[PDB]
């Protein structure tokens, strides 16, 4: 699971 | 004296840094002229089917209280290229430039928007840099400062399930050729720099940290051999340490055997505070730490 | 995920910096409305520095802000430091107060050289009131600062290096850090000792990350711990409470972190956290559950 770091 | 990684003074990034938010997608944007680049994530994956249904005023763009008219978007790579309505008229004298394995340059950690904090980093191997990075994130750019151009490298997109951290140039190709997908990815193995490694052992000697140094030396040669074996690259050119090795009076090839020794342990003493070797300075770090 | 050594960003105190030349000397200086805060060790030829004053003449400062030179009206006293009274005001100035920081206290230093900031790192003031910290010739006067709420709070201006390359300064009220001298004289830095308040924040830290492998199963009680402290180059610890929410996230007590952190003492090196030292002292909790949590 990569995290796309958007909010 | 000391050796610190630290970063390039901030100010002329901090006013470039604005809010993208789209639906429920929060995140940083780099506002230069008349254009803002963020992480295509933003509208999520087909991307492009996500772009052809975009709605222009389901956007909002703010820069502190100012908010930005969204005029046209268009994909970039791993980026969404934004025309706004507006000229950001602290907009620096700048480039973009991709880094390659090895190099160091400053993370500006934006959250809502707005600089939080300010470190420097090195690339990895592995196209993966040792950041701080928490939901929110994504957008904020890396840079260095030279002759008060600013020099654009990296815009923040994800974190591997290891923690370890990938972005984008601003050219939107990917570091590493990571994808920007919520799918199972892991970085690769990375190896330490021995380069840089070579320009800390410079700064030890320089600060008056000795007790490591062998009498023995081993030649580039032999060295690279072992280093393959033992995650470490190789070295292919000296050039670089000419000014160090005068300064100091340490040829690169003693410093060689006393990393072969250090690799397997520093025996609970320190270098400058650390117990392992690392590989986060490159020689121009130490060169402009050590002499101006 | 992560945790890094960070800078608050710098751009509100850049606009701060200017450079503060007298006879042969040059250094850095903080203006601040129509005021100039610099060592006073720009106005030397031990340093009679009462007698330096006393023969200076103002005409003799060289003060610019990029290619602007500032006219100098007054010069005052300020313990180690100059107040040198400026014909014109910094439309820059931040709103900003003044707080000496104690042991243990995080700040950031913009490195200045030639009255340009150059650089911008985290630090953390030592027991012995020193920090660590790079600097070279001319870096004197350069700021540390926290922004608190879009206030600056400035806590240091740079003084000098010790024999031993550690760095001492003043507090904007002109009060030298640790007592030591503005002189060239031989000093040396009072012993050191890790901040164990700080390395516990680090291996909260550490846990949140999922380093765990250096975790002990054993305990110890605070004032216990404090005794062998003392004997084992760490400082006491005193406030515990600022720890509950971490205690709380993780699931681990700090006297499972201070029997850790004696374990860690007797195998050290052995292996890093998060690619640290094992008893880095360098991060507060404050800084800790910002970066963990926002």
């Amino acid at each position: 699971l990569a995290q796309l770091q958007v909010a | 004296a000391g050796l610190r990684k630290m970063a390039q003074p901030s100010g002329v990034v901090e006013k470039c840094i604005v809010r993208v938010c789209y639906g429920n997608m929060a995140l940083n944007g780099l506002w230069l002229g008349d254009t803002v680049m963020c992480p295509r994530h933003v509208i999520a994956i087909d991307y492009d089917y996500a772009l052809s249904v975009l709605r222009l005023h389901n956007f909002s763009i703010s820069s502190g209280n100012v908010f930005l008219g969204v005029v046209g978007v268009t994909m970039r790579g791993a980026l969404l290229q934004i025309k706004v309505n507006q000229n950001n008229v602290h907009t620096p004298k700048y480039t973009y430039r991709t880094v390659r394995p090895g190099e160091s340059f400053n993370i500006l950690a934006c959250y809502d928007g707005a600089a939080a904090g300010v470190y420097g980093v090195n690339m990895r191997s592995n196209y993966t840099i040792r950041g701080s990075f928490i939901n929110g994130a994504a957008g904020s750019p890396g840079y260095n400062i030279n002759n008060g151009t600013v020099e654009f490298c990296y815009l923040h997109q994800l974190e591997l399930g290891s923690g370890c951290h990938v972005g984008s140039d601003l050219d939107g190709v990917m570091y590493g050729g990571y994808e920007d997908q919520p799918t199972l990815q892991v970085e690769g193995a990375s190896s330490l720099f021995t380069e840089n490694v070579l320009a800390f052992l410079y700064a030890a000697l320089i600060n008056g940290s000795t007790w490591w140094l062998s009498s023995s030396r081993i030649a580039v040669d032999r060295f690279n051999e072992w280093a393959v074996h033992n995650g470490m690259t190789t070295v292919v050119n000296t050039d670089c340490f000419s000014i160090l090795a005068a300064k100091t009076g340490v040829d690169v090839q003693r410093l060689l055997a006393s990393i072969q020794s250090l690799h397997k342990n520093f025996g609970g003493k320190q270098i400058l505070g650390y117990t392992s070797l690392t590989d986060e300075f490159t020689t121009g770090e130490v060169i402009r730490q050590m002499y101006g």
